[PDB]
RNA sequence: UGCGAAAGCAGUUGAAGACAAGUGGCUUGUCGUUCGUUAAUGGCCU
């Protein structure tokens, strides 16, 4: 379910700006900021600050301080404006709002007197929230949601203090509860390998998912349904998925748990206090192109043993499905004993593979379609016959007739035995056009060359043939063109391939004029044998003879 | 939650007995000529002729009461042979019908409102394995019975006699004979006429049955003139006949097209001659002045005798098989069309028409499927030639033995029909030969019938040498699955003995309809895409991802693929992207698949599953090479690559099954397939066999063929339903009769089709004054 | 039973009756009656000529001008008409009565180039001569204009108004520099100027929001509510001389505007989809003053083209007894105020032809004969040959013929082998007839002359097809 | 029409096209005429376009097609495709016109990315011709 | 007739019974016969 994985304040901007993150720092005073600029003043700082936010303009910023307040700072001009200290316990993770979107004084004790992004624009006291520990601010219809260790879930909207929904959400101690990119859910992580996407319209867990690796820092990107989970003892953020018009690739949010890996873009080199190297360059989650690579949460190579029907007693109503051996022996124990016989202590002779192919399932010395085949059994059989044992007469006539070899066939141009190579170049469909092309541009020109040209027209696409033959040795093709001009339709279509491959100008005139005479007698034989192909009353008086 | 329920209607089920008929039609009317009692194989239909709807059906599975007569396994030749109007037991006393099938099973079926659940399943004694007919008048009903030679049955006339022994009908045994090659009954039933073949030559008799009145025989060597004493057997051979109700006139329609008229006393000869093919349909009027004639030309031709001339009816869009007038004053012509543009099935077409302007009232169809071969006793009608549509006279025993022993000794019996389902109104399209049949199975009839080629389907009756001018057969048409376009592709043939007669050539076009009309207008045509002389066999339509089902990608047996999307700036259909890998080999065993969000293109070539992307029409070779596998290779020659949803998948080959996961890029599971199928299919046919659900997978159908104790004429549907990518055999539904295809109707259900064409589904004081005034209303 | 089966630029090229009337000098520009342009005027030298929509020649004219006259313009009511000359004494006088002169008032002594009335007001008339000032005279008191509309750098030359916005007058000089004055202003400044480059040829306002100016070898558009250009077009040999606009007429284009550019062809753009021509039709040289009639010409609609030589091309589109009648009086009632209405009509279809009914009655021989006559159409012959090959047997269609009947078949395959769509099928035709009729040509040795002539021209055509195939092979190599 | 019978086939006014083409996805040698062809391909004017392209001579066609601009060679080749689509009776001397744009201009149409999309008339028409060329050579032999 | 592909690849090409005709008998041709092999100037309306 993953994506392309790599990389082993102002929450919408990025680089080339002044200062998008005047961000808080652990083991510092309160905060710092760096350019890849603007000031980082005192916002009634010097508290137990672990986070920091602003008015998203980098000129009216603040320092979120654990004193129940948020007083303004001056980051560009020098004239800070007044405020109002609302609570008196802890506001070290405070955040200003937009022009009347989402502001309430629920600092650390659930004291949610609603207000605006101002000190004097006050609203009703929505202080009916219980003892909560998970306070989130989302932009569905701007809403502060509380998940509580008295366990419950609720959401209120700061428009006219409209408590939207809520129930008894059994939320235990989790790791990372980010909002979802669709905004109607939240990925609330369970401890080791799990993160449940809970639909934040009714506080109900919609999909409780398992995690492929360790999930310690989960943050949902500006994507369709993609999040990044950074591991515990590393800066590696695995990119998984379960904002689509101009999908962001970097500078979405500032959350990780790596080696001081805050301000988390894809290219997260330019950090606030870290000043580290760079990472990924991947965009948001695609439609169905990323999921073909991102095979996370399940990694296995298995197959069934060809399960039959749920046994049907039809001895009075037989199916006419065979006059031969319908149900064959798919005995994996017999196949394992036969392969261990082939790679057993008789291996000095070719009888060790001949009698093993005999004592294996009913393959009639050349024939497939009794598919006694699991992938591991197949590749270990292929390894015990491709080891250090062109020798056997039963098995090496059974294996031109196999559609599955899968790229160990580079050896086929190097090994040079006549009849096994002939069966392999007529039957087995795994011998690439590179090997086909150099075996074609051999200049001994026999029925081996005829059969591989028949195979290149039987299996291999013309565009791949062209773009593979574009750049190769010119001496072989010019020597073969001179030989054939001195002294079959497979060779003539190969001539069409190479005489589209020639390009425009990179030849001479005498060899091509003799080739023009060769193709002149080609057009005359073509016209004369298609001509061969579509080739394939009473007058007034006479003098007659008759007997008397 | 899934179960078998066979629902919709089937064939009209006439007298499918070669020469064992003279009428072959018992679709009767009431004595108040307003409702039509027509039998089927699957129903009894009662039609209101003033509205052409069904006021009441009597279905052949809703009552075990009746369907104990016909619900068996191999003896499903229980066809229905005679309908009478009143209660036969009580003398004429109110209006409920009686019904005989082929075994002499007397049924007294109710006729108005809702039926009473006690049908008098009476049975006469001798009727064990026969019923030719019974013939009706006042009081006396006389049964024509058949016993067992030279392939000639024996016909006996017994009388149903039933006076006071109220629980037994007893036969009375009037007449006997042992030789019949052709026979016929009058239009009033009071007279019949047969032949006897009894050499110094063949002979013809005309007999009465209700009296001693007229019982005579004579050799037809006198009726055969010297020209047909001399020339060939198509001129010597009687094709059809007719008698009059009076008993003084016998029509013999000879196989050349001449219609002899002979008298009774003097036995003169009189010749009627317009028909060029053979003649199959001859009947007199009740007054006996007009002779109704229907032959292999598409015309209904009626002769006035005392001018010896004719009134025509030009385009009946088929082949007339039997016809008579049946109004008591003679206002209604009942007849049977057949329309042999598909030679596979004897798919007839019952209709009557008025005598006023010869307008047709209540064309009664069955579902007309498009098979690949003959089915089960599918003989061919008698023409002068052994053409591509039928056999000749001399090949009767030859072709019946050839077909019977071919089904005995054959192993190739697929005949898998391709259909479609309309997402506008959920009616199923039977794409006919150069045409369609839009069947709305909710009330088991049709709605219209559009021609789909610019051929010689309509404007000419096919005659003796033009029968081998077969029409351009369509293969399939694709719905845009918002229900907007018929994208049809058809192959076409030339007449033989021509140099251009070699190739079978290809043409596609595009049809738009609104929800108002039932026909489709032609937007545009494309003659041979992918270049000339290339099949366009597999074309896939798209979901609503791109432009609300505008994608249709055409493919090839060679392996080339083009993309085709509609547009509106060009108010026309055109293509988008181009690919033709010109392999110098070809293979018509190709499947395809496409992702429902529009990401992956799957070319299931001859055992290679090549993968293209959607966006750039090519093999996806990314910038990482970490299991971006865009080329599979399967175990053997596949026939389906099917995507149930974007994660997992089923591919089907000849020998086994395989399941694929693509997010987790591996294989999953496997089932056996060669233990089910031996050699039954042609290549590419598993695609039209199985079709996926939107959610719950597919239903792989076991093809079986029940052995003798070679296959016998018992057949199979032991279909086992699968759920969610090869997981559960949650239902083994057993059935005693064959199947051709299974489709998904959008209420998560699966409609299957029988060959005996029954569509079904596996799925999920003042009161006294008012009453007496109601009695005094009429 | 059923029946038997049967087997934009066109609007602007169904404009015809293009007649010519040569003047004695060039045609400056023209005019149209705004309430009903069933008459129109052209500005000949020392006379103005006025023509109808019916007789298509001069129905009235005035020729007691003393110098060459420049501008002819109807008032919006369409009763009187203005005319400015080279003398600079601009004359207004009543139309539909030429021999009276209402008032001839002098402008500046420079030649009054353009003079047009207010587009909605009926008593104020804009004049412009080469005095570098334009004037809004008032015809009630024509002794001094209300506005001395000054503020030009050089040569005010083409005036127009804004239609729905009254106080905005769009004048154009030979400086680029399209001015638009407010009539309540001081008459010395526009509120802004539009930056054309060339000297403007003339400007019209096609919207109350969008004007089009033309000058030099490309024309420009100008938005007036925001001072913006969205469009230019410059596909002309010389400068676009004159412009015209029309709204809501009978075409597959809702509203049109034409530009005429001294190069024969006049171009018909459209503000429906930003100014593309359907097709432009040429004329007999330097096209100076060209326009079609406005909207309410009501069917009959004229385009006129007065060239710089002076010839006017006019191309116009144009779409028993009482007792017996009382015997057959009830013929038109058609069922209005009574209960039910039947309708059972068969339709008189398109004209079925003799070859068509020959196919319908299997009259194949005379179908072939009706195919191979010069009176019938060539593509009709191709289609009937294709359709009867697809329908019937050519053997039984040719079962009894001889070479005197066969010769128009060969005589038309002589020219039909060179076709693109029927080449191989007419080759199949001659293939069948020579496949079964060698005995006829070996009895009568005549038609082998056409066989050998056919042979040499088909060797020419097979050489032509071969070289065309190898030229697209060149395209394939240089892909 | 009797609704107990089949409705009839018709084409109406369908747009007939085969499945090929798509649009949406100082002298010192000889002084041969250039600027009249430039103003001819400014407009689409048959008269002056014929008086520039009525040519028949080998060197004249060479010098004309090369000494014009390569920004008009695409639409000039498409106008010659229009000519061979309008008629193929007189095809001999104007096949030279069609071929020399492909001969003497080699790099420009290759550097142009969309050849077969905008050029969907010329090689599609010549392959509509050369489709039946095996059939035409079979028929003529 | 079988497979397969718009392709080639292998085979039937029998027998009995009855009848017809030419010469009791013989000789030539068929069969709305059991069995086996996969093998007739007569043409489309209102």
């Amino acid at each position: 379910d993953y994506v392309q994985v790599a990389d082993g304040l102002m929450v919408n901007k990025g680089n080339y700006t002044l200062n998008v993150i005047t961000k808080a720092l652990e083991d510092t005073t309160d905060t710092s900021n760096d350019h890849l600029d603007n000031k980082a003043y005192t916002g009634s700082d010097e508290f137990l600050s672990q986070y920091k936010i602003k008015a998203k303009a980098k000129v009216m910023s603040i320092k979120i301080d654990t004193k129940n307040s948020l007083v303004i700072a001056i980051l560009q001009n020098g004239l800070i404006e007044i405020f109002d200290f609302k609570l008196t316990l802890l506001h070290s993770f405070d955040i200003s709002y937009d022009n009347l979107k989402y502001a309430k004084w629920f600092t650390e004790n659930g004291t949610e007197y609603v207000f605006v992004l101002c000190p004097l624009q006050d609203d009703k006291v929505c202080y009916k929230l219980l003892e909560l520990t998970d306070c989130g601010s989302g932009e569905s219809s701007p809403i502060k949601e509380l998940s509580s260790t008295i366990i419950e879930g609720f959401s209120f909207e700061n428009s006219k203090l409209c408590y939207q929904f809520g129930k008894l959400y059994k939320l235990n101690q989790g790791k990372i509860y980010i909002y979802s990119l669709p905004h109607c859910q939240l990925q609330q992580v369970i401890e080791f390998p799990m993160v449940d996407k809970l639909s934040p319209g009714d506080d109900l867990i919609s999909f409780q998912p398992v995690s492929v690796n360790r999930v310690l820092l989960t943050v949902n990107n500006v994507i369709y349904l993609l999040d990044l989970l950074h591991c515990s003892t590393l800066s590696q953020r695995e990119l998984t998925h379960v904002v689509i018009n101009s999908e962001k690739s970097h500078n979405s949010k500032t959350i990780a748990i790596g080696i001081s890996t805050k301000n988390g873009p894809n290219p997260t080199s330019s950090l606030e206090i870290i000043n580290i190297d760079v990472g990924t360059n991947t965009l948001k989650d695609s439609l169905g192109k990323s999921f073909q690579v991102g095979n996370n949460d399940s990694s296995v190579i298995l197959k069934p043993l060809f399960d039959d029907k749920d046994i049907n007693d039809k001895r009075v109503k037989c199916n006419d499905v065979s006059g031969d051996s319908s149900v064959p022996v798919l005995h994996c124990n017999e196949v394992i004993e036969k392969l261990s016989a082939l790679q057993d202590n008789d291996i000095t002779s070719f009888d060790d593979i001949f009698f093993k192919e005999l004592k294996i399932k009913e393959e009639h010395y050349t024939e497939k379609d009794r598919y006694i085949s699991d992938p591991g059994f197949l590749n270990k059989v292929l390894d015990l016959i491709f080891g250090k044992f062109p020798k056997t007469l039963t098995f090496l006539l059974t294996h031109p007739l196999f559609p599955l070899s899968r790229t160990r066939n580079l050896l086929s141009l190097l090994r040079d035995q006549p009849r096994l190579f002939k069966q392999a170049i007529v039957t087995c469909p795994n011998l690439p056009l590179n090997e086909l092309l150099e075996e074609l541009f051999s200049i001994r020109n026999r029925e081996l060359l005829l059969d591989i040209s028949f195979r290149i027209l039987q299996d291999f696409t013309r565009d791949s043939i062209k773009q593979e033959m574009k750049k190769l040795s010119k001496l072989d093709v010019q020597n073969f063109i001179e030989f054939i001009t001195s002294g079959s339709t497979q060779l003539f279509q190969l001539l069409s391939l190479v005489l589209d491959s020639i390009g425009l100008f990179s030849l001479e005139g005498a060899l091509l004029e003799n080739l023009t005479l060769y193709i002149d007698k080609q057009v005359e034989i073509a016209e004369r044998n298609t001509e061969l192909w579509n080739l394939i009353a009473l007058p007034t008086y006479t003098m007659e003879y008759l007997d008397i | 939650q899934y179960k078998l329920s066979v629902v919709s209607g089937g064939k009209p089920a006439l007298n499918n007995l070669s020469s064992v008929t003279g009428n072959k039609n018992i679709a009767r009317l009431s004595q108040d000529q307003r409702n039509y009692i027509i039998p089927f194989n699957n129903q009894i239909k009662v039609y209101s002729v003033e509205t052409r709807q069904c006021v009441k059906t009597l279905k052949f599975a809703n009552n075990s009461l009746l369907s104990g007569i016909f619900l068996q396994e191999e003896e499903n030749n229980e066809s229905i042979v005679k309908i009478l109007l009143g209660d036969i037991t009580v003398p004429q006393q109110a209006h409920l019908i009686t019904v005989f099938t082929n075994n002499g099973h007397v049924i007294v079926l109710n006729y108005k409102g809702k039926l009473v659940e006690s049908p008098k399943h009476f049975k006469i004694s001798l009727a064990d394995e026969k019923l030719a007919n019974v013939f009706h008048s006042e009081g006396n009903y006389r049964i024509l019975t058949t016993f067992k030679h030279n392939s000639l049955q024996s016909y006996r006339l017994y009388a149903l006699t039933f006076d006071d022994a109220k629980k037994q009908f007893e036969v009375a045994h009037q007449a006997e004979w042992h030789n019949v090659i052709l026979s016929n009954i009058s239009s009033n039933g009071k007279l019949l006429a047969h032949m006897c073949k009894d050499v110094e030559h063949k002979s013809i008799s005309v007999v009465s049955l209700f009296d001693d009145s007229v019982n005579l025989s004579f050799p037809l060597g006198s009726i055969l003139s010297s020209q047909t004493q001399s020339l060939s057997y198509n001129t010597r051979y009687v094709s059809s006949m007719a008698i009059d109700n009076m008993g003084q006139q016998l029509a013999v329609g000879f196989a050349s097209g001449v219609i002899s008229i002979v008298s009774l006393a003097d036995l003169q000869i009189r010749l009627l001659k317009w028909h060029i093919d053979s003649v199959l349909s001859l009947s007199f009027s009740h007054d006996g002045s007009y002779l109704l004639s229907g032959g292999w030309e598409k015309v209904m031709s009626l002769w006035q005798l005392e001018t010896n001339s004719q009134q025509f009816l030009p385009r009946l869009n088929g082949i007339i098989i039997d016809c008579q007038v049946l109004g008591p004053q003679g206002n209604y012509y009942s007849l049977i069309l057949q329309m042999t543009e598909n030679n596979s099935n004897s798919d007839y077409q019952f209709l009557l028409l008025n005598a006023s302007d010869l307008t047709s009232k209540l064309s009664i169809n069955g579902p007309l499927p498009v098979f690949n071969s003959t089915i089960k006793h599918i003989q061919q009608p008698i023409s002068a030639m052994n053409t591509k549509n039928s056999n000749s006279i001399t090949s009767l025993n030859h072709s019946k033995k050839k077909q019977s022993r071919k089904l005995i000794k054959s192993r190739r019996q697929d005949f898998t029909t391709n259909v479609e389902i309309n997402p506008i109104n959920k009616n199923l399209y039977f794409p006919h030969i150069s045409a369609v049949q839009i069947f709305d199975f909710y009330k088991n009839e049709q709605v219209n019938y559009q021609y789909l080629t610019s051929g010689v389907n309509n404007s000419m009756g096919k005659v003796r040498f033009e029968l081998n001018l077969q029409d351009p057969i369509i293969t399939d048409l694709k719905f845009t699955k918002d229900g907007q376009w018929m994208i049809t592709y058809e192959i076409e043939y030339p007449p033989n003995d021509l140099l251009s007669s070699k190739d079978l050539t290809h043409i596609l076009k595009f049809w738009t309809k609104n929800d108002n009309e039932t026909n489709w207008n032609l937007k545009t045509k494309v003659i041979n895409p992918h270049g000339i002389s290339v099949p366009i066999t597999k074309i896939l339509p798209s979901p609503r991802s791109v432009n609300n089902s505008q994608g249709c990608l055409t493919a090839d047996n060679n392996g080339g693929l083009k993309f085709w999307s509609f547009d509106s700036h060009e108010s026309n259909w055109c293509l988008k992207k181009i690919s033709l890998p010109n392999f110098n080999h070809f293979s018509n065993s190709v499947s395809l698949a496409w992702s429902q969000d529009g990401s992956l293109i799957f070319h299931g070539f001859d055992d290679k599953l090549q993968i293209l992307d959607f966006d750039t029409f090519k093999k996806f070779e990314s910038l990482e090479n970490t299991k971006t596998v865009s080329e599979f290779t399967l175990d053997s020659e596949i026939q389906t690559v099917k995507l149930i949803n974007d994660t997992n998948l089923i591919v089907a080959t000849r020998t086994t099954l395989n399941a694929i996961n693509l997010l987790r890029g591996q294989v999953i599971n496997s089932f056996d397939l060669y233990p089910f199928v031996n050699g039954v299919y042609k290549n590419g046919h598993m695609d039209r066999l199985i079709t996926c659900d939107e959610r719950t997978g597919n239903i792989a159908l076991v093809i079986n063929q029940q052995l003798t104790d070679v296959p016998t004429i018992n057949y199979k549907s032991r279909i086992i339903i699968f759920d969610s990518d090869l997981s559960t055999k949650l239902g083994n539904f057993t059935h005693h009769e064959y199947i051709s295809w299974i489709g998904w109707n959008y209420d998560t259900d699966f409609i299957f089709l029988d060959i005996e064409s029954t569509l079904g589904v596996v799925g999920t004081n003042s009161d006294i004054f008012a009453e007496q005034l109601h009695k005094l209303s009429s | 039973s059923t029946a038997r089966p049967r087997i934009e630029q066109r609007y602007w090229r169904q404009y015809t009756s293009a007649q010519l009337v040569k003047e004695h000098n060039s045609v400056t520009h023209i005019s149209f009656n705004p309430q009903h342009p069933h008459d129109f005027a052209v500005t000949s030298s020392t006379r103005v000529q006025i023509f109808s929509s019916r007789t298509r020649q001069v129905i009235k004219t005035f020729s007691r001008f003393k110098d060459v006259v420049y501008s002819a313009s109807f008032r919006s009511d369409g009763k009187l008409l203005c005319a400015g000359d080279a003398t600079g004494l601009v004359s207004v006088y009543d139309s539909y009565n030429p021999r009276t002169i209402l008032l001839s008032i002098n402008a500046s002594t420079h030649p009054t180039h353009v003079t047009k009335f207010h587009t909605q007001d009926n008593k104020i008339l804009a004049t412009a001569s080469d005095d570098r000032v334009t004037r809004l005279w008032d015809i009630s008191n024509a002794y001094e204009p209300q506005l001395e509309l000054t503020g030009a750098t050089d040569y005010v030359r083409t005036l127009s108004f804004i239609p729905a916005a009254p106080h905005l007058v769009a004048t154009g000089s030979y400086d680029g520099l399209i001015r638009l004055y407010d009539t309540r202003s001081s008459g010395s400044t526009p509120i802004y100027s539009l930056n054309h480059d060339q000297p403007v040829e003339n400007v019209i306002a096609v919207s109350p929001t969008q004007i089009v100016s033309c000058g030099g070898n490309n024309f420009k558009v100008w938005d007036l509510t925001s001072n913006k250009k969205l469009y230019e077009r410059g596909n002309f040999n010389k400068a676009v001389t004159c412009l015209d606009y029309v709204e809501n007429f009978d075409s597959p284009m809702q509203s049109a505007l034409i530009a005429s550019s001294l190069d024969g062809h006049v171009k018909v753009f459209d503000p429906l989809d930003n100014f593309q021509v359907k097709f432009g039709w040429k004329f007999s040289g330097p096209v100076l003053s060209c326009a079609v009639s406005p909207s309410t010409a009501q069917g009959n609609r004229h385009l006129v083209a007065g060239l710089s030589s002076g010839l006017l091309a006019i191309r116009t589109k144009k779409k028993k007894s009482n007792n017996f009648q009382r015997m057959m009086r009830g013929s038109e009632y058609q069922g209005d105020q009574e209960h039910i209405i039947h309708n059972d009509k068969v339709r008189s279809q398109r004209r079925m032809r003799a070859f068509e009914r020959n196919i319908n009655q299997f009259k194949w021989s005379e179908a072939l004969d009706n195919a191979f006559v010069p009176g019938m159409a060539k593509e009709l012959t191709l289609t009937v040959l294709q359709e009867l090959r697809k329908r019937g047997k050519v053997r039984v269609a040719l079962y009894g013929r001889d070479e005197s009947t066969l010769e128009p078949l060969l005589n038309w395959c002589l020219k039909g082998i060179e076709d693109v769509r029927s080449a191989s099928i007419v080759a199949d035709w001659v293939a069948v007839v020579l496949e079964l009729y060698g005995n006829t040509l070996e009895s009568s040795p005549v038609l082998q002359e056409l066989m050998i002539d056919l042979k040499t021209k088909v060797r020419h055509e097979i050489h032509k097809s071969k070289e065309a195939q190898r030229i697209e092979g060149m395209l394939q190599l240089l892909t | 029409k009797d609704l107990a019978s089949a409705t009839n086939y018709v084409e109406g006014n369908a747009r007939v096209t085969s499945g090929d083409n798509f649009k949406h996805v100082t002298a010192t040698t000889t002084g041969t005429v250039t600027v009249i062809l430039s103003q001819a391909l400014q407009s689409n004017d048959h008269s002056l376009l014929e008086t520039v392209l009525n040519n028949r001579d080998e060197r004249v066609i060479r010098d004309t097609i090369f000494r014009l601009k390569p920004a008009l060679a695409v639409i000039l080749l498409e106008r010659l495709a229009e000519r061979i689509a309008r008629q193929t009776h007189r095809q001999g001397p104007l096949n030279v016109w069609v071929k020399w744009c492909l001969i003497i201009h080699g790099g420009y149409l290759v550097s142009i990315p969309n050849l077969m999309s905008t050029l969907s008339s010329l090689h599609s028409t010549l392959k509509r011709r050369s489709d039946l060329l095996p059939r035409l050579l079979a028929l003529d032999a």
